[PDB]
């Protein structure tokens, strides 16, 4: 469908709180999971953001070492790679790769 | 297939007792587009009114001769000539001595009509059927054929003076009157008759006023089929019904029919 | 103002003769021809009782009307014995105090526009009432006046529409599958469609009053039970 | 909604009933041996489909995700696209070419990675943007029951076999490699596996009058054998690279008139069965080409007011189709009712039944019902007991309003359901069968797995 | 009894026989028993041309000398040659034959147009003469009742009709003059179907005697007096026991249709006999309306409401037909009784829809005690709510009872909806309620019935802003009460 989102997901002592046993408006798309493993292990999982801007289908998604950042290949032969942003929390790519023009071996319009 | 020819609410073509009341007069106007000719239509009017049935259509014609019958018919028209009418109508086989047959024609042009004044013209050619329709005077139908060629023979003639002067003293002096003519003046291709050529289209529109039927013979649309020929229309003329019976009324139908070696047949669509 | 507060009113005095009037034209054509308004007259007349004679002068008609009480054949007649023969049955400019009769004219369409107005001048009188139809889709003939750039003076139909003081105009109306466009077409070609010359019809009114307008409705009427309905 | 036809292109090749007669049919035009010879047969290579397919290489892949993207970009949104294939004889080919463009055609919408047809199948009967069939092109002598089964297992629907003629002449004459008589054992063995079957027809051939011309249809109309869901009308024309142009230089060919061919059209529109849906009689053509016959643009614009003048108007199903929302509900309808006809046709009896308007003769939706023979069955589902077939399911009946007191929030999503359970009911009781089997596309599998129908083999069925 | 049947070949008669329908439905090809020369009781005379049955029990045959017709009669035995009973003597020339309609009698036609009725003893009695030389014809028993649409229950007696059809087309009563052209005709139970020259299917009830000219042929009718068919389609036969009727193409195709008349016919006789599901069955199937239900007697489901109940057991049934409920009566624009009322009238004349600006006196009108729609739903909710198990089983009929009105308690449906022990269940209501109405009227009566789980979620379904539903919420869910 041409978008990428994030799931944070949280051990024990850290899950976020408030969901239970407090008059908070709960929304229809901020569901927690929260899962008790075993005796000493809970787990909770949310949502966090959305991320889209694509022209086709996500093929390869690829993480990092040293930085909060993605890259993103898509099936019109563009590359794209997505870093946080700091100032508007909505992460934002930051290079753009792939501006040749090229479908098949054989170009007339567009890229492929 | 084939449909019965009614063109009265007492499912008779032509009634009798039409011919039965006196003080009374009736008109009956046909028109036919000049591709084709009502000459089939003519004979199934002679029979039915003669034999009493359409003798062509719905029945059978081999004793078609209606010479020497109780009852009587006359027929003038200015298209053809005697010779014509007396060689085909009779190899049509329409009566000759219980019938009359006129033509104004064969040598009618040549200075008998040209050259003299239009007074005398009129009188005589109205007192020809004026002394030919003394003998019967009760059992007879009469049928003129397109009259209106008679207007662009005389020398400035409008169509006021012709009705007043041959039509009208036919209608008093005889029972019922047919006439019958075409209309090509009003079928011409991106031309207006109405601009100057009006004087007889006025003959037409008087006509159809003065009718108590109209019967309409007309060529097909577009193009041009083989089982079909034309269309025909029976509609209720401009003049009522001079009977005497009250419920009596026309019927209001339209039919198809196709033309083949003197041989007609009518159905629906 | 207190005087004929519905249109339906108004219409059968007019009819029924209750209101006189010195002239009255009724306009019609070939798609519906108007022989049936002397039968409104006869009906609706009669109630009050107007036996008076009925005269109907004739141009081209051959048969002779039972409800009416006279017939005249104008085919052999000129202008000045036109009117002197109808004087008689008439009640004519005399008897300052006397009854009124009927006049029906068969057709305007025969009669040279040159006369018209002497027509209405040697006969125009508080003892007579005028009827005639005009049919419309009959063009005059025009040699004889020669209408060139010095010899010109108005039409038939404009003298017709002035010296009248209630006018009233007849059309069929469209029952079945036809439309006036395509009826007009077939009328301009004759060929004569089913869906026409029924005794349902439909009048438009004009009446004219002395130092004002005149006043203009519609009509559904029929010819059978005569009895009418007002345009909504 | 969404309803998607994208054509698609086979790589230029060679039909072999040329061997046994030499060239090419006469009225064909092109081909690789003509001056284009970058093309497949019957097509000159000056389509738009041909540019986007050679700029392609014929490639399905390419062709097929171009043509849905500009679709989708256009302005209207895709989720049924049926596929259409063109060109020659697609089935001629060797074993493997057919395999790999099948499984390219499915993965382009399933956005499958793999290969062995069985599973690119399994996988595209669980994706979004639903197939709804393939229309395959082929000729009676590639027809035989090995064929049929792997067309079965492709995952078409529908075929369309040309005939052209009746006449015995005419087949030796075009030098086209087939009697006329084979094609009837086509249809019958054809119509059994549940396969929709159309054919083709043109008017004006050489040594053919106005007459058998006539006759030809009326008795193709009327004989229990050429009896066909389906038809397409060509009307002749004269490519200058064709076999035909030859006869007109050489003198030994000329055409009919515009008067003749309109009469022609008119009186054959006159006479269609009311189950048989007149794809073209306006076909398309390659405009400035032709050197023989008339315009073709605007036939059936004329021929409409010829019936108007003549009587007894079109009833095939084009004509008479409502459209599955708001294409005429401008006006409210009239009286609803239910009718079924029955008919035999090649060995076999057969129902249609529709909801239509009786008054004004509309269309909502229709059905086709076929009772399995003995003389024609073959495969192992059909050959254990009696069996019925429901040929095709169509339902322009998911209009939102209606006449007679339509459902008012429910909006005919249950009407389907009320011909499903009339086709059940004939098949308890009149046929007396035992299993009730339905064809469709693999991308809607799960519309009819709801009422109870389940899988064996390329089959939805269930017992009685 | 469709069991035995007759076929004449030269010089012998055969005869076939089944034990029963459900036989031939099973697979037992017809066996052939019965065969019968023609010297055992003829001797040799000339033609052999006709045969006939009555009641399964006589056989009557033709037998032709050069001007005498003599009708030869048996009483049917076993397979041991069937004795021969009195042939009679006759003395013109025969032309038609058939049976009567029940198969007592015998009726045929001589040469000269006159049909007479045999017996099966020898009594003769001579009928009736016909205005001209036809082809078809048919004899029917109408009832001599004097009720125009047959009200009566004394069941008076009834006499022999022969209708006809000359070969030009032309269908005539026993001497009543009809449509100048048609080209079938077949009599059943007070009912006659012919179609004519224009190929129309038109009907007649049977209601008593005294026939006239039916009217001349006009342009639609809204009872079922005639109906729209194929060119060239003839008619082969009547079923109304399934009301249907069956025909024969032109091509050589058969079709079938079922005509509105015979199918309003069945479901007027399930009415009576207070039969509420296959009268539902039939309406439904054949897209009938469904008010007809009771609106053609009210008051029979008035009293018979708690029964109507019970006997539909499906809740998806009685919510589409409560939600299919108008106010206006079907039995006068839809399903009128002039079905079979009066004869010899003016046609249909095709209705034409109500201006709009010309309904809204109706709507201003309206007030909850004249509405049948109201008054209905009091009637059923009322039923329904007397006990707590039928509201376990029928809430969503409740539902829509109350979305069933001008003045709707979607308050009181909420309340309803408040007390289950159950989440989703609450939201299957909630999602059956957003189906009828709006969600924002929905979300009005939630905030007016003072909770707040409910409020946000029907929000849910608002489609409307977040800052909606937030800080209004995030203020009301805190304070007291007050
Ligand atoms: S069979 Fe088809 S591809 Fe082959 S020559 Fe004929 S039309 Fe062309």
């Amino acid at each position: 469908d041409r978008y990428i989102r994030l799931w944070r997901i949280r051990i024990n002592d850290l899950i976020d709180d408030s969901e239970e046993d407090s008059k908070k408006l709960t929304l229809l798309s901020n569901k927690q999971y929260k899962f008790q493993i075993d005796d000493e292990l809970r787990v909770g999982i949310n949502f966090e953001a959305l991320i889209m801007g694509h022209d086709d289908w996500i093929s390869s998604l690829q993480w990092h070492e040293s930085r909060l950042q993605l890259l993103a290949a898509t099936a019109d032969t563009s590359l794209m790679v997505w870093e946080p942003d700091e100032t508007s929390g909505i992460w934002v790519c930051s290079l753009r790769l792939g501006e040749m023009s090229s479908k098949g071996a054989s170009t007339a319009t567009g890229s492929s | 297939q084939r449909q019965d020819l009614v063109l009265f609410s007492d499912q008779s073509v032509l009634p009798a007792h039409f011919f039965q009341d006196s003080n009374s007069h009736n008109l009956f106007f046909i028109t036919h587009q000049s591709c084709t000719q009502p000459l089939w239509m003519i004979n199934a009017l002679v029979e039915t009114h003669v034999l009493g049935s359409p003798s062509s259509l719905n029945e059978s014609s081999s004793s078609m001769l209606p010479s020497s019958t109780r009852s009587h018919a006359v027929l003038a028209s200015f298209i053809h000539e005697q010779n014509y009418f007396t060689n085909s109508l009779n190899k049509l086989k329409i009566p000759s001595n219980n019938y009359n047959v006129l033509d104004f024609l064969s040598d009618f042009i040549v200075n008998n009509i040209h050259n003299k004044p239009r007074d005398k013209i009129l009188s005589d050619v109205l007192a020809k059927f004026s002394a030919a329709i003394q003998n019967n005077p009760t059992d007879t139908i009469v049928i003129i054929e397109q009259p209106e060629l008679l207007l662009s023979l005389v020398s400035g003639l409008t169509c006021s003076e012709l009705n007043n002067k041959f039509i009208t003293p036919l209608l008093r002096q005889c029972k019922v009157l047919i006439i019958v003519s075409n209309s090509d003046i009003f079928n011409i291709d991106e031309y207006d008759a109405s601009v100057h050529s009006s004087n007889l289209q006025n003959f037409y529109k008087s006509s159809f006023i003065k009718s108590m039927i109209n019967l309409n013979l007309n060529p097909l649309k577009t193009g041009f089929a083989k089982d079909v020929t034309g269309s025909l229309h029976v509609c209720r003329g401009g003049a009522p019904i001079a009977t005497s019976n009250t419920s009596l009324h026309v019927v209001e139908n339209e039919y198809l029919y196709l033309n083949e070696k003197e041989s007609t047949k009518l159905f629906y669509r | 103002a207190s005087s004929s507060h519905n249109p339906v009113i108004l219409l059968k005095r007019i009819l029924s003769l209750t209101e006189s009037s010195p002239f009255i034209l009724c306009l019609d054509s070939i798609a519906q021809t108007s022989y049936k308004l002397i039968q409104e007259f006869v009906h609706q007349s009669k109630s009050k009782g107007n036996e008076y004679p009925i005269v109907y002068i004739s141009f081209e008609t051959v048969n002779k009307p039972s409800y009416c009480t006279q017939f005249i054949d104008a085919t052999q007649m000129d202008f000045v014995h036109l009117v002197k023969q109808i004087i008689s049955y008439l009640p004519a400019a005399t008897a300052t105090q006397a009854k009124k009769h009927m006049v029906i004219i068969d057709s305007l369409n025969y009669i040279s526009t040159e006369y018209i107005t002497r027509f209405l001048s040697e006969i125009a009188s508080p003892h007579c009432t005028m009827v005639a139809t005009y049919h419309k889709d009959i063009k005059d003939e025009n040699r004889t006046v020669i209408p060139d750039w010095n010899n010109n003076y108005p039409d038939k139909l404009t003298l017709l529409q002035f010296m009248a003081t209630t006018i009233v105009d007849i059309d069929v109306v469209l029952t079945g599958t036809l439309d006036t466009e395509e009826v007009s077409e077939l009328l301009n070609e004759f060929r004569i469609p089913r869906g026409l010359n029924n005794d349902i019809f439909q009048l438009r009114l004009v009446n004219k009053r002395k130092s004002g307008r005149s006043l203009e409705y519609d009509f559904i009427v029929n010819s059978n039970t005569h009895e009418y309905e007002l345009l909504s | 909604s969404g309803i998607a036809v994208v054509a698609v292109m086979c790589k230029p090749h060679r039909c072999p009933h040329i061997a046994y007669t030499g060239n090419i049919c006469v009225y064909c035009p092109g081909g690789p041996d003509s001056d284009f010879e970058y093309s497949t047969q019957s097509y000159t290579g000056y389509e738009p489909t041909s540019m986007r397919a050679i700029r392609a290489r014929y490639d399905p892949y390419e062709q097929a995700r171009g043509r849905v993207e500009q679709l989708k970009q256009l302005g209207h949104s895709i989720d049924k696209v049926e596929y259409v294939l063109m060109g020659g004889t697609f089935m001629s080919l060797p074993k493997e070419y057919r395999e790999d463009f099948i499984v390219k055609l499915h993965n382009a919408l399933s956005g499958f990675n793999g290969n062995d047809i069985d599973e690119a199948i399994l996988y595209s009967q669980q994706s979004l943007t639903k197939c709804v069939g393939i229309t395959i092109e082929t000729r009676p002598d590639y027809c035989t029951q090995t064929h049929l089964d792997d067309m079965l297992k492709y995952g078409c629907t529908r075929l369309e076999i040309g005939v052209q003629s009746l006449y015995e002449d005419v087949a030796r004459d075009t030098n086209r490699g087939h009697t006329v008589r084979s094609v009837c054992e086509t249809f019958a063995v054809s119509k059994d596996a549940g396969y929709k079957v159309v054919s083709h027809m043109m008017p004006d051939l050489p040594n053919v009058g106005m007459e058998r011309d006539i006759e030809q249809f009326k008795e193709y109309f009327e004989n229990p054998d050429f009896r066909t869901d389906g038809l397409k009308i060509y009307p002749t024309l004269v490519i200058r690279g064709t076999g035909l142009y030859e006869l007109w230089k050489t003198g030994r060919y000329k055409s009919y008139s515009a008067n003749a061919l309109v009469d022609l059209v008119a009186r054959i529109l006159a006479l269609v069965p009311p189950w048989t849906r007149i794809y073209r009689v306006q076909r398309d053509i390659p405009m400035p080409l032709v050197t023989s016959g008339v315009d073709n643009g605007n036939l059936r614009e004329l021929a409409l007011a010829r019936m108007k003048d003549l009587g007894t108007t079109c009833r095939d199903v084009r004509t008479r189709e409502v459209g599955i929302q708001e294409v005429h509900h401008k006006v409210q309808p009239d009286q609803v009712e239910l009718i079924r006809r029955d008919y035999y046709a090649n060995g076999g009896w057969e129902t249609f039944l529709s909801y239509e308007d009786p008054k004004k003769d509309i269309l909502i939706g229709l059905l086709r019902l076929r009772k399995a023979s003995k003389k024609y069955t073959y495969r192992k589902e059909f050959t254990s007991q009696r069996t019925s077939i429901v040929r095709e399911l169509h339902v322009y009946g998911s209009v939102v309003p209606l006449h007679s007191r339509d459902p008012r929030k429910f909006q005919h999503q249950g009407f389907g359901t009320l011909l499903m359970e009339e086709a059940e009911r004939i098949a308890k009781e009149e046929h007396g069968s035992e299993k009730i089997s339905v064809i469709s596309g693999v991308g809607v599998r799960n519309y009819y797995g709801k009422l109870g129908y389940e899988l064996d083999g390329p089959y939805m069925s269930k017992r009685i | 009894s469709n069991e035995i049947y007759a076929a004449i070949n030269k010089d012998v008669l055969i005869f076939a026989a089944v034990p029963s329908i459900e036989e031939m439905k099973k697979g037992k090809h017809p066996s052939i028993v019965c065969e019968f020369p023609k010297s055992e009781f003829t001797s040799e005379v000339d033609s052999l041309r006709q045969v006939a049955f009555i009641n399964d029990s006589i056989v009557g045959v033709l037998l032709d000398t050069d001007n005498l017709s003599r009708i030869a009669l048996l009483d049917i035995q076993d397979i041991t040659q069937p004795t021969l009973i009195t042939i009679v003597e006759v003395y013109d020339k025969i032309v038609l034959l058939r049976s009567d309609f029940d198969y007592n009698h015998l009726v045929y036609e001589t040469r000269d147009g006159t049909v007479c009725q045999l017996d099966a003893e020898g009594q003769l009695m001579e009928i009736t003469k016909f205005p001209q030389l036809v082809r078809d014809f048919r004899v029917k028993r109408v009832h001599n009742t004097s009720a125009e649409d047959d009200d009566n229950w004394s069941a008076e007696s009834s006499e022999l009709v022969a209708f006809g059809i000359t070969n030009n087309g032309k269908l005539f009563a026993n001497q009543v003059l009809l449509a100048s052209a048609v080209t079938s005709l077949e009599i059943t139970d007070s009912f006659l179907l012919f179609t004519t020259a224009q190929h129309n299917l038109q009907f007649v009830h049977l209601n008593s005697t005294d026939f006239k000219p039916l009217p001349l042929v006009e342009e639609g009718v809204e009872d079922e007096r005639v109906r729209a068919i194929e060119r060239g389609s003839i008619l082969v036969s009547v079923i109304p026991s399934k009301s249907s009727v069956v025909l024969q193409a032109t091509r050589g195709n058969l079709e079938t249709i079922y005509p509105r008349i015979m199918v309003l016919a069945e479901v007027r006789k399930n009415i009576m006999a207070k039969r509420y599901k296959e009268a539902f069955i039939v309406c439904r199937t054949h897209r009938i309306n469904l008010d007809i239900l009771h609106d053609y007697a009210p008051e029979l489901f008035i009293e018979n409401l708690e029964v109507f109940i019970n006997q539909i057991g499906r809740v998806d049934y009685l919510n589409l037909f409560i939600s299919c409920l108008s106010e206006d009566d079907v039995t006068k624009t839809k399903y009128k009784e002039t079905l079979y009322s009066g004869i010899s009238k003016s046609f249909g004349m095709e209705p034409a829809p109500l201006t709009e600006m010309q309904i809204y006196m109706k709507k201003k009108m309206f007030d909850p005690k004249t509405s049948k729609v109201n008054k209905i739903c009091d009637a059923v909710l009322n039923v329904l709510l007397s006990n707590p198990e039928y509201k376990k089983k029928y809430l969503q009929t409740i539902i829509t009872a109350y979305a069933s009105q001008n003045p709707q308690n979607l308050s009181a449906a909420l309340k309803l909806i408040s007390e289950l022990e159950n989440s989703e269940e609450k939201d299957s209501c909630v999602t059956y309620l957003c189906f009828l109405q709006d969600v924002n009227v929905v979300y009005k009566s939630a905030l007016s019935l003072y909770d707040v789980s409910l409020a946000l979620l029907v929000a849910q379904k608002s489609q409307m802003d977040p800052r909606e539903y937030l800080p209004f919420l995030q203020e009301l869910q805190d304070n007291e009460p007050l």
